DNA sequence: CCCTGGAGAATCCCGGTGCCGAGGCCGCTCAATTGGTCGTAGACAGCTCTAGCACCGCTTAAACGCACGTACGCGCTGTCCCCCGCGTTTTAACCGCCAAGGGGATTACTCCCTAGTCTCCAGGCACGTGTCAGATATATACATCCTGTTCTAGAGCGGCCGCC
DNA sequence: GGCGGCCGCTCTAGAACAGGATGTATATATCTGACACGTGCCTGGAGACTAGGGAGTAATCCCCTTGGCGGTTAAAACGCGGGGGACAGCGCGTACGTGCGTTTAAGCGGTGCTAGAGCTGTCTACGACCAATTGAGCGGCCTCGGCACCGGGATTCTCCAGGG
């Protein structure tokens, strides 16, 4: 036979669509958990988190990493391309001041 | 288990089509063969198997068509002697009359004829200015009172035609169109062109409408004013 | 937000209708730009140029 | 979506406009001369509107109609061409043409 | 606690980017975006750390960081 | 006989190190004075404003235009380009959420 | 007062672009950037137009143009 | 086409003026300094109890990695129309100087509701629970995208015809 | 009799149209889990009262920004010459889109326990407030000196022309 074989480009903004009216958390808990406690560790060793305080984390770096996503993105265009570089990342932050 | 087991041409399938999706297996009990995943899927499918010319005075008839239609407020006058039939069959009869008869009189009346039905369907689309537009509404509505279609052909002069000719290259360029009837229609063009130079004396003549009857020309009233550009 | 909610036939305020509702509004969008809202998303915006 | 530019005749006056057309135009500058009198009931669309979202580009698209066109209408195909672009344009004012306006440096658009 | 910034993996960003309407992710974009995210972690958790220190508190709680997220012009709603 | 002409973009350079190591206003005082009243006619009349308060307006409107100026320019470079753009300009605005 | 905008001339636009280091300057950058002093300018003298009028003020100080600049994070030094 | 010598003009170091803003001085006066005195927030000691740290099973959707190819990033060419450098003639900018009259800044008389309580009670909060909209789930069903088949211009080629 | 022009034949193909494909939009069945109503309090604000103090208002005053001018040299603006670059276009490519094999940990549920934040007393120094006092910050004046201004001179990095 012969696959489908979806052209690049098309599954991309069928994820675009469904992420951009479903808020479903991207990045998995754990991960982003343990990630906290090593940052922790190098200013407190003794410390604890709690379970709303590792969420209400997550959520504030899930949207500044989307909203420096949509800097990144309109950069391309603005630069006549399609795809993100580190360089339009760090265009955004030098324009933002971060 | 195994890798490659199917009753037809094999795909390693296993007791799943690797590279497939989940939902186009099949599960039925038949000869199942290897031999040696039919000899590496056959040999893996076979190994791969435009510029227009004016001449000046024509141009200065157009420009001080523009004056007179913007600046000193002047629309052409509807029941002139001469209308753009009249133009078309002198031309016609004319340019028949003083060459010969190789074949070019097939080729002339169809540009006669096109000319003819372009003026017909092109005299509200691209020209027209809106200080005429009331103009064309009260021709439409005076014909439609008295139940007969009109047709700018009989009533027009061969100034908005002379319009029409101005813009033709930014229609022309604006069309997908053969290399060798937009040459013809050049070259007839230009034929035109010369025609009305010869002809310039006693058919645009310059005239006041403000002390004759007859100047090929009307002058804008206070109400006309109002209603076209207020 | 209500009206938010009868676009995806919902009769419950969920915070994403309240995301959607402060981010349509011209003057609430600059009020909270730099507002974070949990459990919200963006909106679902697509530039011309990504469409082919 | 609608504008106060009226691109027709680049003037101002009573306007009407489409639903699915970003382009506005006078009640004269139009091919049917409309007066707001007697103004047609329901949606408004221009010549193109009726050309892009309506017959020959939506159904029995653009495919060669040109062609057979030309072989109906006793082959004006010097200007039949044309004829087929009148439809698929807008009505508007006469323009000067970009050529005529440099051969007489002495006049200016206004 | 060694290797946890790598938690954040390649998926992970690309739905990150497809929530922010980004068409097309670059390899070279993942290990960009896990230092933004390393630098931003290290500011707020750490204004988050003072805040417990100052609390005469051993443990973060959730309110901490929406007051660390506040001074920084980037308040939380919902806690 | 010849001319000097100077090719396009050195004395651009100059006076790029002649006005970063400058310390004067760019921007005249009275043109931006009676901007500063026509604007506020149009919420308010029949208002004055102090000559430092005119002062402390103009000093503050060329940091915010010349900061905007130097993101203009970073962008403009990070497209592959020389000269900045409006659409440039319209770039800066929105990632800065301004 | 009328046709204020235009007095932002042109080349004092190109001056704040060499202030910012810009080689080369479009001739659309210039009205652009009087559309953003304008909406620039109509915030700050708004907001200051509110802080003369709730000290029963009819003229605009310079400390109320460093309140309405600080309270957007854009603080002035010097007045 | 690239490397190197000489010179036009913007730029930098330096001698001399002096001048107008900065440094130090005169009081003194209003905010900074000293001592006592309590209501009161805070450090400290014991209880606890509800949420987090650590490990287990699995299972399953999430994630690492390899094969293939086409949308797109990047390298290279032209160009022309968009922008810079400079001559020229206006043009408004600011210091020079003058009134001025609304208006910022300061002082006092006086007035009302906010500083501070007593009491309570009707709205506000914790707890218990019937309940009503959301999610799981799957056949059915939209729904647009990709791909296979096709329908007639467009261009190339060849046969036919008139002329020298 | 040979050759250019004209028209029919045939290969190529641009792109609309129909069918398959896979991930979602809806159509119930049913769980389900917080949602809001009811109840029972119970803790915080409202009616009412005591006293007072900082602004509204009036007056003064002196101050300071606006209008309104000549002047003149800095420069905006117009226009000519021209110059290098944004973008249209084409080609190379590799690297990231898509598809799944395969491993691998996220998460649900469960268990145990202590790390520790409220909670309640307890006792204890601490800062606002009240007399009492006091000492250099600051308005302003005398002095003074660092660099703007004005030129003079100069090295010093840049462009145009000549040679290989």
């Amino acid at each position: 036979k012969k696959p489908h074989r979806y052209r690049p480009g098309t599954v991309a903004l069928r994820e675009i669509r469904r992420y951009q009216k479903s808020t479903e958390l991207l990045i998995r808990k754990l991960p982003f958990q343990r990630l906290v406690r090593e940052i922790a560790q190098d200013f407190k060793t003794d410390l604890r988190f709690q379970s709303s305080a590792v969420m209400a984390l997550q959520e504030a770096s899930e949207a500044y990493l989307v909203a420096l996503f949509e800097d990144t993105n309109l950069a391309a265009i603005h630069a006549k391309r399609v795809t993100i570089m580190p360089k339009d990342i760090q265009l955004a932050r030098r324009i933002r001041g971060e | 288990g195994g890798r490659c087991l199917a009753f037809h041409g094999p795909l390693m399938y296993e007791a799943h089509y690797q590279g497939w999706k989940s939902s186009w297996d099949e599960w039925v009990g038949y000869d199942r063969i290897r031999a040696y995943n039919e000899e590496n899927i056959a040999m893996k499918k076979r190994l791969a198997n435009i510029s227009l010319q004016i001449p000046i005075k024509l141009k200065s008839v157009l420009v001080d068509d523009w004056e007179y239609v913007t600046k000193d407020k002047k629309i052409c006058r509807l029941p002139a002697d001469v209308t753009v039939e009249m133009v078309l069959n002198k031309y016609e009869h004319e340019v028949s009359q003083e060459l010969e008869s190789p074949g070019s009189q097939s080729q002339l009346s169809e540009y006669c004829a096109g000319l003819k039905l372009y003026f017909d369907k092109c005299l509200g689309n691209m020209l027209l200015y809106r200080l005429e537009r009331l103009q064309y509404d009260e021709l439409l509505k005076k014909s439609s009172k008295d139940q007969k279609p009109l047709v700018p052909i009989r009533i027009y002069g061969a100034i908005h035609l002379l319009r029409l000719i101005s813009v033709l290259p930014e229609l022309i360029s604006s069309t997908t169109m053969d290399l060798q009837s937009c040459q013809l229609l050049i070259k007839q063009t230009e034929d035109f062109l010369v025609w009305l130079l010869m002809h310039v004396d006693e058919y645009f003549n310059d005239k006041d409408p403000n002390r004759s009857d007859d100047a090929l020309y009307v002058n804008t009233s206070s109400q006309y004013e109002g209603v076209a550009l207020g | 937000a209500g009206n938010a909610a009868r676009d995806n036939k919902k009769t419950r305020i969920i915070p994403r209708h309240l995301q959607l509702a402060v981010r349509n509004d011209e003057e609430l969008n600059k009020l909270l730009g730099r507002v974070t809202i949990a459990q919200g998303g963006v909106l679902p915006n697509i530039q011309s140029v990504l469409l082919p | 979506e609608n504008e106060d530019f009226c691109s027709a005749c680049n003037q101002s006056g009573s306007f009407l406009c489409c639903d699915t057309c970003p382009k506005s135009f006078h009640f004269l500058c139009l091919d049917p001369p409309i007066d707001p009198n007697n103004l047609p009931k329901g949606d408004w669309h221009c010549n193109e509107c009726k050309f892009k979202i309506f017959i020959n580009n939506s159904m029995a698209t653009l495919k060669k109609i040109e062609s057979n066109f030309i072989k109906q209408n006793n082959n004006v195909k010097i200007f039949a061409k044309l004829l087929f672009n009148i439809d698929s344009h807008n009505p508007k004012q006469f323009q000067l043409p970009n050529y005529i306006k440099e051969t007489f440096p002495a006049v200016k658009t206004g | 606690l060694r290797d946890n910034i790598q938690g954040i993996t390649k998926p992970a960003i690309r739905r990150l980017a497809r929530r922010g309407g980004v068409k097309r992710i670059s390899g070279l974009i993942y290990e960009e975006t896990r230092g933004v995210l390393k630098v931003f972690l290290e500011n707020v958790i750490r204004d988050a750390v003072t805040y417990t220190e100052h609390a005469k508190r051993k443990t973060v709680t959730a309110m901490d960081v929406v007051y660390a997220l506040k001074r920084q012009g980037r308040t939380l709603y919902g806690f």
